[PDB]
RNA sequence: CUAGUAACGGCGAGUGAAGCGGCAACAGCUCAAAUUUGAAAGCUGGCUUCGGCCCGCGUUGUAAUUUGGAGAGGAUGCUUU
RNA sequence: GAAUCAUCGAAUCUUUGAACGCACAUUGCGCCCGCCGGUAUUCCGGCGGGCAUGCCUGUUCGAGCGUCAUUU
């Protein structure tokens, strides 16, 4: 009735199964609105665009001069030569932050 | 002949409220927040707010009467107040100064610091949200996307190291089984990251993996908020890795080394065991990346499309093929600079990414090193 | 107001200490380890509040004095001796390719202009040193893991690791690779 | 044997610790309910010798009950009006014994020990499952405690004739003509 | 003004009453306990001889029991329990007796600091029946007593029992006879006064 | 049955027992006051495949032993489950 | 397997009444949870389970310079 003795440090050492086990297909109720999927990527999004989707230095300039969640877009293209020369993205993590709240705290109308 | 209250009747019994909500389930505003990330619940909009509440402002958010039913008849809401009870005990040993007392009711807690698995069990939660497989992989979309950028980022108190280790051991857990079954079919290069978009079963999954560097998190952002968005995807990831698996035959969970992941095998470590145009491309083809090229990202491709024999630095990684430049089993060498053998063709990674889009070998002439690159295209 | 207590503690913890300095420096600085150059990463852990003026200098030295930082370090028959002084304040062991590879790629700072700026583009590596052999931070990788003549400057260029406190988790060959995996 | 010495020092009561203690308790008591209730005895010696113990399923209740006469006497004690008021307040429990704790020029305080019944470490309990049984409904009300069996004349001698079965059952007795069959 | 509850206002007035009422020599000696530096080294030696709560309990009789399947001295405990205690000094069997200052029957502990000093053991006064309950793995311990030590420290408790004496016992002595009281603010006075 | 006796009384009216004896029926016990102190050994819950897990009560005392025509502790050797 | 049959271990059991959501001389007036029908996420009607007081044990929440510890 009774498991005999382990040393604590051998219990430290001691410390799955299918969900869909009987699925059946369901209708959704047409009151919840999924959410929408981000768009696919774009052709400007690459790091070497074709030169066409250059714009030139000036609103480049225009860009940083004016404040940040006034853009059309959060980005423009840029050019790279090397995969070694591309930096990380640098506002990635407040983007996907800002999906969160855009995921649970901006409300859906269908 | 009855007299009847425009108040009491109309869209003000359909749609409450947050502070009422709140006030309903007798939450705090953390709790309430957080069970809305694992139940899926929303706040939508009414057709008329002055006529759900007249004192109400458009900065105010509603929500619907019955998933807020759903939160009051929630088990987690009686196993928050179980563990909130529970906390409450681990402080008795520590204010009484019982070590041992402490030792064990941390263990009862079962706290995910020192576990990594999450703290509540959300299977029934996960199981109500998701009807059919197919919506799980609709939310393996941002689930993956969720996973590769949080595996990048460093250890915080919200997300230990711990749980970091549990999230780069199943997302290549989740790559080895892309890999077997050739899934991968577009490959993305982009300023935020490399995308990546598979097919399986019909329904395709896009993620994104920045390069690996220093990502900057200052600022305004709330570790809980993300920590739980983990945990909710977590759980999700281990059920549909187990069923994947499972699906083609393959042994759930892997066995592997702590030796060799220790040494810097990563995707090396991770042995699997079958039984308890992709393949075309570098079908026989043997490949070398140099020091400077990311090996994580050119590894998950190659290996996804089937090529046999690849090997790199050992400052790069361990339990590849030959470190040394001078073995002649190599033909195509991935270089990005700013030996010189005859019999090795040198060829740089953005080539890798426009032939596995293409699927039409380009030339390697074209894309020969110190020359500028062609411009390649999204394939989406 | 502090306590008689806490006073006695002091004064013995400093004699205690200058006696074991005192014995260090009487007694040949001879290491029980293979005169082959090897590499340690090492840590400041907190060991006594107050402080003994030889290790004063030599922590200044290794810039190791905020709370729970790292450096990468080359042994010598010198810098044994600097370790073999600064014993209850550090902890030193032998580094893995996996731990030092995650540890600059999580936390990366350097220093230019006395200022620590994060590790956010390689052309900020090319504008800081350029002309020395670098080309990237795996250069700089590669650096660590096999020591070069460059070196110097690469331990000079990187800021000390400010690591998180753990909650839980003299020498130690690879308990100190358990205690990076357990605090980074 | 921390009770022997609380024994004696109950037996001291106008002494100065005892009378201060008393005195300060009494002011307490007085600014409190009537019928309200006791974590623990006042008095845990004159608990303990009269059936109290630290069970579930025993409570403690204080009560004041007013003194003087009803030159008309009421024949009830003090302690039985305590005791009844007590079980008409919590009537789902069992009145064992009853114990003085202090007294005032207005009032007199009293401390009456209660017996869950329907508990079950009442009712696994041979020594006080006699307690649970229909009969010992509201002892206090028919003269079954201490104070009643007092009142009632419940000794034994030439000295208690009239009361030592019941003074109602004896005049019954004494009272009835017998006649029988072969008279 | 505002109103206060009525037992907030009761446990405020008990308070005042306490400092003002002048109090007999048997309770007036709980009102000096010891010093913060004397509790500290007290329950340094104390914690050392802690009982084995209801766990590590269970663990070791597990041990004996599976060891069966397939020897020891006299334990050393930290004696509480009031009749189990006031036994041990009746006996002379206590080294040292630390009895708390709030135990809410009174009368439980107003013969302990003479019977202790009748026998001949060295007693103590504490504040807080909470902090020894804390020794004793309970809720609230009236009274706790050291009778036996291990070799380790036959040492620590007998600098312990001299400190305890001339720290504490030899600086309360003719406090111990002394009634309480005397503690009268400024309307008090005036109160006083204009009574008189 | 004692007994309309003893005893009490505008000693008028009156009131009014009991021990003993013969029968009927019979049956005895539980605490508090003790230090289990070489080990709170006791008990309520609610979670369970039910086999045994935690939470609480409780040392200001829950079990065992003992209740003054007794008893405890050692020793002692038979007899009981 | 009849019965204005006997037995009786399973059910049903309207309003009241110690009478228990409020009122009562009206088949009325409220709140929490769920369901159904009729234009129906908003309107109406109906139905089902609940909602008295004192007290006991536990659970959980709160207050009190009542009160203890907290520089190792």
């Amino acid at each position: 009735r009774i498991l005999p003795y382990k040393p604590p440090e051998e219990r430290e050492r001691e410390e799955f199964y299918d969900l869909w086990q009987n699925e059946e297909p369901q209708p959704p109720n047409p009151m919840h609105i999924p959410a929408p999927k981000l768009p696919p990527p774009g052709y400007d999004l690459s790091y070497n665009p074709p030169p066409e989707y250059l714009p030139t230095k000036e609103e480049r300039e225009e860009w940083e001069k004016m404040d940040p969640e006034d853009r059309e877009k959060d980005y423009l293209p840029t050019k790279y030569d090397s995969l070694r020369k591309v930096p990380a993205w640098g506002n990635f993590v407040k983007e996907r932050f800002e999906r969160c709240m855009d995921l649970y705290l901006a409300p859906r109308v269908r | 002949g009855k007299a009847k209250k425009k108040g009491k009747s109309g869209a003000a019994r359909n749609y409450m409220t947050r502070t009422q909500a709140v006030k309903k389930l007798q939450l705090s505003l953390p709790d309430f927040r957080k069970l809305c990330i694992w139940k899926g619940i929303y706040p939508r909009e009414p057709r008329d707010r002055r006529k759900v509440n007249k004192s109400a402002t458009a900065s105010t958010t509603f929500y619907y009467t019955k998933d807020i039913q759903y939160l009051l008849h929630e088990p987690l809401l009686q196993k928050f107040r179980e563990q909130k009870a529970l906390e409450k005990k681990i402080s008795r040993a520590l204010g009484r100064g019982d070590v041992s007392n402490a030792a064990r009711l941390e263990r009862n807690a079962n706290l995910p610091e020192k576990t990594g698995k999450p703290r509540y069990t959300l299977n029934h939660i996960i199981r109500e949200r998701y009807p059919t497989f197919q919506d799980a992989l609709r939310d393996l979309d941002d689930c993956l996307s969720m996973l590769f950028l949080f595996a990048n980022l460093p250890s915080t108190t919200a997300v230990p190291a711990k749980m970091i280790a549990r999230c780069e051991r199943l997302c290549h857990e989740f790559q080895h089984y892309l890999i077997v079954t050739h899934s991968l079919r577009k490959s993305f290069l982009s300023i935020k990251g490399i995308y990546y978009q598979a097919n399986i079963q019909g329904e395709d999954i896009l993620w994104l993996v920045p390069y690996k560097f220093n990502q900057r998190i200052v600022g305004d952002v709330d570790f809980r908020i993300m920590g739980t968005f983990v945990e909710f995807y977590m759980t999700l990831l281990g059920f549909v890795n187990y069923r994947l698996y499972t699906s083609i035959g393959l042994k759930y969970p892997p066995k592997f080394d702590q030796v060799k992941d220790d040494q810097g095998a990563e995707l090396a470590a991770f042995s699997l065991e079958g039984l308890n145009d992709p393949s075309q491309l570098f079908a026989n083809f043997t490949f070398f990346l140099s020091r400077e090229t990311p090996r994580q990202p050119l590894e998950f491709i190659l290996r996804a499309f089937g090529c046999k024999r690849i090997g790199w630095d050992a400052v790069l990684g361990e339990g590849a093929f030959t470190t040394d430049e001078s073995d002649p089993r190599i033909t195509h060498q991935i270089i990005d600079r700013p030996g010189r053998y005859p019999g090795r063709i040198y060829v740089q990674p953005q080539w890798v990414w426009d032939s596995i889009n293409d699927e039409e070998l380009k030339p390697p002439e074209l894309y020969a090193p110190g020359a500028q690159l062609p411009p390649h295209l999204s394939p989406f | 107001f502090k306590r008689a207590e806490k006073y006695v503690k002091e004064y013995r913890e400093q004699e205690r200490e200058k006696i074991r300095l005192a014995r260090i420096a009487k007694q040949q600085g001879s290491f029980h380890i293979p005169a082959e150059a090897k590499l340690v990463f090492v840590i400041r852990i907190k060991g006594i509040n107050k402080i003994p003026p030889k290790p004063r200098k030599i922590l200044q030295l290794l810039r190791l004095r905020q709370i729970n930082n790292g450096v990468f370090v080359k042994v010598t028959k010198a810098t044994a001796e600097m370790i073999k002084i600064v014993e209850p304040w550090v902890a030193y062991g032998y580094p893995n390719l996996k731990s030092v590879r995650e540890l600059i790629y999580k936390r990366g700072y350097g220093k230019v202009n006395g200022q620590r700026i994060p590790l956010t583009d390689n052309a900020i590596i090319e504008e800081n040193l350029g002309k020395y052999g670098i080309i990237c931070i795996e250069d700089l990788i590669h650096e660590i893991f096999t020591v070069g003549p460059n070196f110097k400057q690469a331990a000079n260029f990187l800021w000390p690791f400010k690591l998180s406190n753990p909650n839980g988790g003299g020498n130690r060959e690879e308990h100190i690779n358990a205690l990076i995996r357990a605090m980074n | 044997g921390a009770l022997k010495y609380l024994e004696e020092l109950s037996k001291k009561k106008q002494s100065d610790v005892v009378r201060f203690l008393l005195r300060v308790r009494c002011w307490e008591y007085r600014q409190l309910n009537v019928i309200h209730r006791a974590s623990r005895p006042s008095r845990p010696d004159k608990a303990r010798r009269l059936g109290y113990k630290a069970k579930q399923g025993y409570v403690i209740y204080r009560v004041r009950v007013r003194r003087g006469g009803r030159q008309l006497k009421y024949q009830r004690s003090l302690r039985a009006t305590a005791e009844e008021r007590v079980g008409r307040r919590c009537s789902n429990l069992r009145v064992l014994n009853s114990y003085w704790v202090n007294q005032d020029s207005t009032y007199k305080y009293y401390e009456v020990i209660l017996v869950d019944p329907n508990h079950k470490a009442i009712r696994r309990d041979p020594r006080i499952n006699w307690i649970c049984n229909p009969v010992h409904k509201h002892r206090e009300c028919r003269g079954l405690t201490s104070t009643g069996k007092k009142s009632r004349g419940l000794n034994k001698g030439h000295r208690f004739n009239k009361t030592r079965a019941g003074r109602r059952k004896t005049w019954k007795r004494h009272n009835t003509l017998s006649l029988w069959r072969y008279r | 003004m505002v109103k206060w509850p009525e037992y907030i206002r009761l446990q405020r007035q008990k308070k005042i009453l306490r400092m003002r009422l002048k109090v007999p020599p048997a309770i007036a000696q709980f009102q000096y306990t010891l010093d913060k530096n004397l509790a500290a080294q007290a329950f340094k030696l104390l914690n050392k001889y802690r009982p084995e709560t209801k766990q590590e309990k269970k663990e070791r009789l597990l041990r004996e029991a599976t060891a069966i399947k397939e020897v020891s001295k006299k334990p050393y405990t930290v004696k509480y329990g009031l009749n189990h205690v006031v036994g041990l000094i009746e006996n002379k069997k206590a080294s040292l007796v630390l009895i708390a200052n709030d135990v809410d029957p009174i009368e439980l502990v107003v013969f302990l600091p003479a019977l202790c000093r009748k026998m001949g053991i060295p007693y103590a006064i504490i504040k807080g029946k909470a902090r020894l309950g804390t020794l004793v793995h309970k809720k609230t311990a009236a009274v706790v007593a050291i009778t036996e030590v291990r070799s380790e420290d036959k040492n620590e408790l007998a600098k312990l029992i001299s400190a305890v004496k001339e720290g504490y016992l030899e600086k309360v002595e003719d406090t111990r006879k002394r009634w309480g009281g005397g503690i009268m603010g400024f309307k008090a006075q005036k109160r006083e006064e204009k009574r008189k």
